[PDB]
């Protein structure tokens, strides 16, 4: 998915 | 009174034990697969005859099966194998990528993406033509001169372990060669999968959403770093994490080349490195479903 | 009671040695899964502008190879047959077990269909423009052999000299100058089938187009290639049909077909109207050759 | 007295943690030997227990709950  | 708990806690011994009897069945089982390889699978694709420049060409001079096929985009190429749809939507359909068991290993070095891998195609039993493809990846290169030779439209499929299948349709597709980290580049979206490579994730707003989008993103393998996620930190990269050979960008909203999860629903608790490796498009399915069937081909649009 | 932490303590300490040599192990394994299924069939590297040229050219084993007639567009897979002799055949045909279809149309016929393997085990057909350029190159004279064999394991050939087959735009007309002979009989001269005193003529093949039932181009007045459900050069129809049905065993009859066609794979000099062959093989070769 | 309650919260996050790399290990290794399906002459049929760790990893977060005597 995404990375924060 | 304090000496009923310790007591208790005593199902520490149980556990421990299971893990030193799965412990046990684990390392039979590698061992098993072990001699199993020592022998090898083989096909015999006897060829076709007919033959083009791709599938499209193939189909309309009668190639009307879809099967393994030779072809050769280019009379300085030499002829190689692939498997054509003719089927699927008016066919001609050349097969870049497939998933449907879990055949084969998709987490590769950039050399193995660059060159091809996996099975192009096996028998149909009793046939001896291999009409039944096989989960590969045709090499970047092959991918790349094939965009560029003009217009290519590109169809992305997939199913769930259920039944239900959805497209994703991009009737604009090119990808540049190596010196240009064979970058990914799209348009014109139909489908009913979502736009991920486009739009990235529709469930996360703000710039998570925006950080998930492949479109223009380079290619990355473990062993190669051309993602969008900066850090010095050699553990932290899409490709280690994740598991594939992708356009990743920190990192992504489809990860077809994930790993093949049985069944379907999987868990962080599962992974790895604890991430959504997995075969995944998240416009459709979430993040932690791994489709059962996943694939990528593409036409000349002409 | 601080014997419990002494057992568990160390059970999970080497148990969990146990997995760091396990995920090694699996590692190993890992390597071995890389390769893809073995394929069996290959393409020999030897190239060149049919198969008596290869073989000129120090090939050796019957064999898929590529050929571009010096007049082709794009280089093209054939399956080179060769001998202990030099001799370079190229096949355009086989038959051998009905695991193709032959009804096939215009293109199909054109293009060619089928599968060709490395140990000439499978049926198929070159196509149509790819044997007429390599019957038609730059001036050398191309011999035709049709070898066949019944459900006995008796063959029999046919030879056929300056055998060439005609651009698109006259239906790729067949025309041999003279049957050079063979234990087959000349089928393509025609056969007496007493049907009517003009049998012969009408059965006759040298200078026939080609023809699909989705292109007619014979002698008759309705369409032989869509009664028979082939492509071949009929007249009206046939004396010589190897693309017909393939029939097992190679009895067959009029109860056959809805219709009573004498479809199949016939060749009237050398078995009945009704004896369809096992296997058939039509190659070519340059005339100055054998 | 209480110098031995560590050794077993200790000894709690450590096999928790051995539980967990377990269920990972059994996990990659399916896929690892499924992925030889198309390599090899045949592939081990197997079947993964998640049940069971889960059954597990729900009971041990269940002792992590104890008490020192607070
Ligand atoms: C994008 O990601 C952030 C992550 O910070 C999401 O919201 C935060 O997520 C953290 C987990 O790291 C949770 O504790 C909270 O739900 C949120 N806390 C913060 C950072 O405010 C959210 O989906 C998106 N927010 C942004 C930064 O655009
Ligand atoms: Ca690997
Ligand atoms: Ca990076
Ligand atoms: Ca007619």
């Amino acid at each position: 998915a995404h990375r924060p | 009174v304090n000496s009923n708990i310790p007591t208790n806690l005593r199902v520490l011994r149980s556990i421990l034990e299971n893990l030193r009897s799965k412990i046990q069945k684990l390392e039979s089982d590698v061992s098993a697969q072990m001699e199993y390889c020592r022998t090898p699978c083989t096909v015999s694709c006897n060829i076709p005859v007919v033959s083009g420049k791709e599938c499209e060409e193939i189909i309309r001079k009668g190639g009307e099966t879809s099967e393994m096929y030779l072809i050769q985009p280019d009379s300085s190429v030499k002829p190689y194998r692939v498997y054509c749809d003719m089927n699927t939507e008016n066919g001609g359909w050349t097969v870049i990528q497939n998933r449907q068991d879990g055949s084969v290993d998709f987490g590769r070095k950039w050399d193995p993406y660059k060159q091809g891998f996996g099975n192009v195609a096996t028998n149909t039993d009793g046939k001896n033509y291999c009409g039944l493809p096989g989960e590969y990846w045709l090499g970047n290169d092959k991918i790349s001169q094939l965009t560029r030779m003009g217009p290519t439209e590109l169809l992305i499929e997939m199913e769930d372990w259920k039944g239900d299948k959805v497209k994703a349709h991009y009737g604009g597709f090119t990808v540049q060669n190596e010196a240009n980290k064979y970058q990914i580049s799209v348009n014109k979206y139909r489908g009913t999968a979502g736009n991920a490579l486009m739009d990235g994730a529709s469930q996360l707003m703000g710039e998570n959403r925006t950080m998930t989008i492949h479109n223009g993103m380079f290619f990355s393998t473990y062993d190669r770093d051309n993602d969008g996620w900066l850090t010095s930190d050699p553990r932290k990269q899409c490709s280690k994490e994740d598991g594939g050979g992708w356009w990743y960008n920190r990192c992504h909203a489809a990860n077809p080349n994930g790993r093949y999860y049985w069944g379907g629903q999987y868990t962080w608790d599962m992974a790895k490195h604890g991430t959504d490796d997995g075969v995944v498009w998240m416009n459709w399915k979430g993040s932690w479903y791994s489709m059962r069937k996943m694939s990528m081909k593409i036409r000349p649009f002409f | 009671h601080d014997s419990s932490i002494r057992y568990l303590q160390e059970i999970y300490n080497s148990n969990n040695q146990k997995i760091v040599n396990l995920k090694e192990k699996v590692a190993q394994l890992e390597a071995q899964c890389q390769e893809p299924c073995k394929d069996t069939v290959q393409i020999h590297d030897i190239t060149g502008k049919d198969c008596q040229d290869i073989a000129n050219k120090g090939a050796k084993q019957s064999g898929l190879y590529f050929i571009k007639p010096l007049k082709a567009n794009q280089q093209f897979l054939v399956y080179c047959e060769i001998d202990g002799s030099g001799n370079g055949w190229t096949v355009f045909q086989k038959r051998l077990d009905g695991s193709v279809d032959f009804k096939k149309n215009w293109i199909q016929y054109k293009e060619g269909f089928g599968h060709l393997s490395p140990t000439g085990t499978t049926e198929f057909w070159l196509g149509n423009e790819k044997i007429h350029l390599i019957s038609t190159q730059s001036a050398i004279p191309y011999a035709l052999r049709v070898e066949l064999e019944d459900w006995n394991g008796r063959t029999s050939t046919a030879d056929y000299a300056m055998f060439k087959v005609g651009p698109e735009a006259d239906k790729y007309r067949l025309t041999y100058a003279y049957f050079a002979g063979g234990d087959a009989g000349d089928a393509f001269d025609g056969f007496d089938f007493g049907d009517d005193p003009s049998d012969k003529f009408f059965t006759s093949h040298n200078g026939m187009q080609f023809s699909t039932w989705d292109n007619d181009n014979d002698k008759f007045e309705g369409n032989c290639a869509e009664q028979d459900g082939s492509g071949w050069w009929m007249n009206k129809c046939h004396a010589g049909h190897l693309n017909g049905v393939y029939y097992q065993g190679g009895t067959y009859s009029k109860a056959s077909t809805p219709n009573g066609y004498d479809n199949g794979i016939i060749w009237a000099t050398w078995k009945t109207r009704w004896y369809s062959m096992k296997k058939t093989t039509m190659k070519i070769i340059p005339f100055n050759r054998l | 007295v209480i110098e031995k309650v560590q050794h077993i919260q200790l000894l709690q996050k450590n096999v928790r943690a051995q539980l967990v790399d377990m269920k990972r290990l059994e996990v990659d290794i399916d896929i690892k030997i499924r992925s030889c399906r198309g390599s090899c002459s045949r592939a081990l049929a197997r079947e993964v227990d998640l049940k069971d760790y889960e059954d597990q990893q729900k009971q041990l977060e269940q002792v992590i709950a104890k008490d020192l005597l607070p």
